[PDB]
RNA sequence: UAUCUGGUUGAUCCUGCCAGUAGUCAUAUGCUUGUCUCAAAGAUUAAGCCAUGCAUGUCUAAGUAUAAGCAAUUUAUACAGUGAAACUGCGAAUGGCUCAUUAAAUCAGUUAUCGUUUAUUUGAUAGUUCCUUUACUACAUGGUAUAACUGUGGUAAUUCUAGAGCUAAUACAUGCUUAAAAUCUCGACCCUUUGGAAGAGAUGUAUUUAUUAGAUAAAAAAUCAAUGUCUUCGGACUCUUUGAUGAUUCAUAAUAACUUUUCGAAUCGCAUGGCCUUGUGCUGGCGAUGGUUCAUUCAAAUUUCUGCCCUAUCAACUUUCGAUGGUAGGAUAGUGGCCUACCAUGGUUUCAACGGGUAACGGGGAAUAAGGGUUCGAUUCCGGAGAGGGAGCCUGAGAAACGGCUA
RNA sequence: GAUCCGUAACUUCGGGAUAAGGAUUGGCUCUAAGGGUCGGGUACGAUCAACUUAGAACUGGUACGGACAAGGGGAAUCUG
């Protein structure tokens, strides 16, 4: 998301120790440093022709992902880069012989290289701890509308 | 004394986390530095494995990187112009990171006069061939320029005095300044 | 008993926290502080002893204060703390101005000196001169291994362009 | 709990050591070494349960203060010094020269090599690195820091390692078709020149390996150690070669051996 | 090791419980008690209270020996053997005990640190230290300031101690010597060009900041800002050097400086040999301690996933004075609302949140033997927590320590 | 007085209730938020004018609704 006037902070919102030159006369007028993340998670495009800043991002921030690589559906996207996501999962009750359904809810970052809403498949990457319960990092996006721009009016 | 753990700070519920053990050493937090500007006193605290860091707290040398033209200088610091977290550290010029500081525009004058010489605002053989080199070198901006006019450059913190014992920074340029010159205008 | 500090004030007793160097109390651990009574430093009605030291002897002899000398038990020890005390100017031996005592086995009188400390012998020179030549061997050393690893990376320079001529 | 631990108890010792069950509270804890905890034996244990050659922990010791038993060259006087795998053991008396290597049950052997096999050990290069300086340097299985390699050296490759000089002398690659000795896992102890590594970008790759009568197995990387080409290894087998007959095969192997 | 029997009726067949029966590494208690091996034991209730004693100290050839201590002999008039005391180093953060708290907490299996500290051990690792570089600065080696000790004392009392006089160091505070170069900056001069030149400084490591390099996706060109090697003076430039990971602003390097400037051996025992300019000249072995940085080990701190008993006569909880998230700062060993400022209104929940109870520390395990289960786990191992209840802290690598301190 | 917190039995569910019970309050110097009008072919800037609320530092013989003004409260019984 971010809400483009990027610069909408106190703080002059930029990339640690990148430097663009005033005096070499670049005409792409900003430096951007993007990195891969691994695991063969492709980089997008909005993260390279982007110009957000987004220290938690997993491509041009600071963060590493490694460690789990979880999968959820995603459930609240109202929270400002952060979006939680349900995993649910079957919990085998051996006396029974059989299943019950139970979920968590997982709070993850979602760089603004990535747009989310409710209902998406996500596949999200464990990374160090960036808040008090975020502890994952949007890698994949796995649903762009769910068929949404498919319900349009009458004839 | 100070903890930073998450043994109390009510879980993501907002359930009440139940007392679990005596606050812990390796949890410990300690007191700001709360520099100021003048008269150096730096303390030494004793951290995890020995290892000491070094409080300042009222200083008043910093060394300053003009990053364009790739050189440090040791030099002082007027005083705390702004700070994106409180304004009130501002007001009591408290130095700590990412502050923007007025500095001193002296010795990065005498070298840009050194190296250039081009007498900002307004002999000898081997310098001659140097400054025929440079000029290219010496157009540097409009409004990091106009400074030099008043004695005083615009900067920003880069070190963490509190846990360094130095205000090390560097200078303001660029869209850096563009933006931090939009919040110094208008706020007066 | 309380002992008297120096400059407490106060001329009463006060509970310090005492802590490592520091008179009126010996610690028995390290880093060890203790709350402690102390008496301040102004005579009053409650003191039993004074401690007083003569700066200035008066006009008549008092018993024992004047008119005896306790000897000064140890002499000096050190190499330059012999050669301060009988300003010697550093060629002059210090191994036989040495304080001597003399004690008796009964009928046999032995005597013993200190031991001469910080005392330059062939010893400390050998030393030195094995410290002083192991950093330069080492630094050599050193140096011929890197050469050495430069020949090795020169004789694979020289190899990596020939699979590329051959092709 | 409040700092680092010193006393390890019987039966939380590892089990490859066989330290009796009964007769003792505790067992020596190895000290920190070159090895680890787990994957170590201690001189003690060596001296006194394998050897037989002391009666107590204060023979062992008694031994050990007369500069006897000497690892990897060095003297090595500690009594719960963490002896590892591919250490040289020599024995000045007795004129016996040991190196630590598994059996194919999973325990230390007492393994006798000769007096040219003990002047080298082995050492999987566990890190190599660029140090202070631009020096490059491996890092083998036992901590030893070792300078200015080959450059052909990468990581979970073997190394020879000379052992009066700190210096190599030769090294094997890890690749398809040599010789590997297994140190860890369900499979410890066991021996044999490889199919085939499955990569698993993201952690924990495994290897497939078969032994000389095609029973094929899969390890991690961190059990596998290369010793050397298929058939030739660099080093002296212990007896058995890292085979695992089974319970039938075995006792079939201990009931032909029984005629007096 | 897949078992049933007695009791409702005048008698019958049922449902159904009561009672019997068998075990208990499950406690108590009664009667009884000859032998061998094995051996739990103040858990339940009072994590209630404690007299007394003990449980943590430590010295090798190798830190400090003038014990006015002992042994006196055998080369020692500095010492040189044994060795109390005390300084110094180290440990005392291990062990041992208990189970009060604690219900997504602890813990178990599994992960991560590209998010950190680490004494010790183990392996590597430091020629640069001073000074506008001919009248220089101890380096054959620098300064006081104490302990034990002697002597004078105080108090009813103690692991209480004051005053006075000596004297050590691997304690404390200081301070030098080491190559030759390469590369940078500046440059006394002239000579006018496509300029070319002595010599002055800097140049370890550590901290802190900023910038740069840290290449690789396969073949060809043109311009502009500076200047580089060979010059057959049009201009060519031919060969151009580079590790790791899945992944980095990584390792590592380079530049400009910065720092109440860290470290770079004024230490110890045995051996005492080799050279000639004979100066008590230069050199010289084994190993003891200590020390910078990295790696390793011993760990630690956080952390991913999944899993806990009963309760709805607990259905809404969280934001009070952080509750969920963003930005910036502080703090930390470090990530992080851990804390502060500004901002947003989020976060959990019938898949049981939140509250309550637990006569609840969790696990490996224990009892019961058709299969499935059911109950127990204070207790020999692992992990956690606590030392009467709370809190605060010194020392240290490691403690929020209690056989440490403060309230 | 005002501001902020916290409020019980009972109830005709409207109340009780300013329940009960607590804290703050001056001066000075700052900070932040809340506005009006003008020109955009078919993202902002100039300028002008308000007292309201919140916060911070400093300060004093701990004082501050500084005079004035300005509820005592609760547990019940009889009764309308």
């Amino acid at each position: 998301s971010t809400e483009l006037t990027v610069q909408s902070e106190r703080a002059f919102q930029k990339q640690p120790h990148i430097f663009n030159n005033p005096k070499v006369k670049t005409s792409k007028r900003t430096k951007r440093w993007y990195k891969n993340a691994g695991l063969g998670f492709k980089t997008p495009k909005t993260a390279i022709e982007g110009s957000y800043i987004d220290k938690k991002c997993p491509f041009t921030g600071l963060v590493s992902i490694r460690g789990k690589i979880l999968t959820g559906t995603v459930v609240s996207t109202k929270m400002h880069r952060t979006i939680v996501i349900r995993r649910a999962y079957l919990h085998y009750i051996p006396k029974y012989n059989r299943y019950e359904k139970r979920h968590k809810n997982v709070p993850v970052h979602v760089s603004p290289a990535f747009r989310v809403q409710v209902g998406d498949i996500v596949t999200v990457g464990q990374c160090r701890p960036i808040s008090k319960t975020v502890r994952f990092n949007v890698v994949k996006v796995s649903a762009a509308a769910g068929k949404a721009n498919k319900q349009f009016a009458k004839f | 004394g100070i903890s930073r753990d998450s043994r109390h700070k009510r879980s993501a519920t907002g359930a009440k986390r139940a007392q679990f053990r005596k606050k812990r050493k390796f949890e410990l937090g300690r007191q700001p530095a709360n520099t100021k500007i003048g008269a150096k006193r730096i303390h030494s605290v004793r951290t995890r494995g020995g290892n000491k860091k070094y409080r300042a707290l009222r200083i008043e040398t910093g060394n300053f990187s003009w990053a364009s033209e790739g050189i440090s200088k040791k030099t002082r610091i007027a005083g705390v112009v702004y700070h994106p977290s409180n304004n009130e550290l501002v007001r009591t010029n408290t130095l700590t990171k990412a502050a923007i500081v007025q500095i001193d525009a002296t010795p990065f004058r005498q070298w840009f006069e050194a190296h250039y010489g081009q007498t900002l605002g307004k002999k000898s053989k081997n310098a001659e061939r140097k400054w025929a080199a440079r000029a290219a070198s010496a157009k540097i901006e409009s409004s990091v320029e106009s400074q030099f006019s008043a004695g005083r450059l615009y900067a920003c913190i880069s070190s963490r005095p509190g846990q360094s014992g130095r205000c090390d920074g560097y200078i303001l340029e660029g869209e850096e300044l563009a933006f931090y010159l939009r919040r110094l205008t208008a706020k007066k | 008993g309380f002992p008297m500090k120096q400059g407490v004030l106060l001329p009463t007793r006060i509970k310090l926290l005492l802590t490592k160097n520091v008179s009126c109390y010996r610690p028995r651990r390290d880093g060890e502080r203790k709350r402690k009574s102390v008496r301040g430093a102004i005579v009053g009605p409650d003191l039993a002893v004074l401690a007083l030291v003569i700066v200035k002897k008066g006009e008549q002899e008092l018993e024992g204060l004047t008119d005896t000398t306790v000897p000064k038990r140890l002499g000096p020890k050190r190499a330059n703390n012999i050669r301060k005390f009988f300003g010697l100017s550093k060629e002059d031996d210090v191994r036989d101005f040495v304080i001597r005592r003399e004690v008796t086995k009964g009928e046999k009188t032995y005597t013993k000196a200190p031991k001469i400390q910080r005392l330059v012998t062939p010893q400390r020179l050998q030393r030195k001169r094995h410290q002083r030549a192991l950093k330069v061997r080492n630094a050599q050393a050193q140096r011929e291994a890197a050469a050495e690893y430069a020949q090795l990376l020169a004789k694979r320079l020289s190899e990596r362009k020939a699979e590329k001529a051959e092709i | 709990a409040r700092g680092p631990k010193k006393h390890l108890k019987r039966l939380a010792a590892p089990h490859h050591w066989l330290l009796d069950k009964l007769s003792g509270c505790y067992a020596p804890r190895p000290s920190a070494g070159p090895h680890k905890l787990r994957e170590s034996l201690p001189l003690i244990v060596f001296l006194r349960n394998r050897l037989k050659y002391a009666l107590n922990g204060r023979e062992v010791k008694a031994i050990l203060m007369q500069r006897h038993v000497k690892v990897d060259g060095k003297v090595r006087t500690d009594t719960t010094y963490p002896a590892g795998f591919m250490d040289v053991i020599t024995l000045d008396a007795t004129n016996e020269n040991f190196r630590l290597v598994y059996d194919v049950k999973g325990r230390f052997a007492v393994h006798r090599i000769t007096d040219e096999e003990a002047s080298y050990k082995l050492g999987k290069v566990k890190k190599v690195q660029l140090g202070k300086k631009g020096v490059p340097y491996v890092v083998t299985h036992d901590g030893r820091t070792i300078r200015y390699p080959d450059p052909n050296i990468k990581v979970n490759d073997t190394v020879k390692i000379d052992l009066a000089s700190g210096k190599i002398t030769d090294f094997i690659k890890f690749d398809a078709g040599k010789l590997v000795y297994v140190t860890g896992g369900r499979n410890l102890g066991r021996i044999g020149t490889i199919v085939h590594k499955e990569r698993h970008d993201g952690g924990f790759d495994l290897v497939h390996i078969k032994d000389s009568l095609d029973n094929t197995f899969v390890t991690r990387l961190n059990n596998v150690f290369v010793i050397g080409e298929q058939g030739k290894p660099y080093i002296s087998l212990p007896k058995g070669k890292g085979i695992k007959l089974s319970i039938a095969e075995e006792r079939d192997r201990r009931r032909a051996q029984q005629g007096l």
